[PDB]
């Protein structure tokens, strides 16, 4: 089974029963930039 | 504004898909 | 001579033989790779 | 509380081992200390 | 009879920091805060918790920004409160009686 190797940590596994009719498909993230609070007023 | 929520804690945000038809 | 009522053994039971006096300079250089931890603490007498 | 945080005894006494490089420093503006350098 | 106590009395000086950031509200953010205020069965909630939600995350990092930046001020000013071990250690060990 591939769950059961130790592979298969590598990836997440999803169902999506409707992917046979994708023509296309995107997705995003919004990561931000931490920032440091230094002390003086900049 | 009130906040009327919790205050964060380790925000997960959402993982949207966009499919185009 | 081996008198005693009540002596100086560690956290299991067995009892201690003695004292070893040294500066730590010679106390972490023992300590680090020539002799090995036994336990950390000990049972005293309280007279 | 219990937190994750490696800690290491060296010789007679027990010190945490840090190297906060990851949780701070990391994408940011203000370089890390200790590079200070030689001449 | 030539033993006698003596006490020290040492002070210290208490020191003065701060810590400062920067936070932007949009117009338009603002002009939908002023509405959110008198929230009733006008002002449209999808569009309110939207707007409190991302102005909520941004109001949390630049909160734990100080969180982080803490650590960096105590760090910086232990490097400034530090001689060198090359330096101090034959100081502490050759040293009898001064």
């Amino acid at each position: 089974r591939f769950l059961e190797l130790g592979l298969s940590v590598a990836c997440i596994c999803t169902k999506f029963p409707e992917l046979a009719y994708v023509r296309d498909g995107v997705i995003q993230f919004e990561v931000q930039q931490p920032m440091i609070a230094r002390d003086g007023p900049h | 504004i009130p906040a009327g929520i919790i205050p964060t804690g380790n925000v997960l945000s959402t993982i949207e898909v966009c499919i185009f038809f | 001579v081996m008198v005693s009522r009540i002596t100086h053994t560690n956290t299991r039971g067995r009892q201690v033989d003695g004292v070893l006096v040294t500066t730590a300079t010679l106390k972490r250089q023992l300590l680090q790779g020539i002799l090995q931890i036994d336990d950390t603490a000990a049972d005293v007498p309280v007279t | 509380a219990r937190v994750p945080a490696d800690l290491v005894i060296v010789g007679d006494k027990l010190v945490f081992l840090e190297a906060l490089e990851r949780r701070v420093y990391q994408a940011t503006r203000v370089a890390y200390p200790l590079i200070g350098n030689i001449d | 009879p030539v033993d006698q106590p003596v006490h020290n009395y040492m002070v210290k000086r208490i020191h003065k920091r701060s810590l400062s950031a920067a936070f932007a509200i949009a117009s338009e953010a603002l002009s939908l805060l002023s509405n959110t205020y008198v929230a009733a069965t006008e002002i449209d909630s999808s569009l309110r918790i939207r707007a409190i939600q991302q102005m909520a995350r941004n109001l949390r990092t630049v909160s734990d920004s100080f969180e982080r930046g803490t650590a960096d001020q105590l760090l910086g000013v232990l490097l400034e409160k530090a001689p060198p071990l090359s330096l101090l250690s034959p100081i502490n060990k050759f040293q009898p009686e001064g």
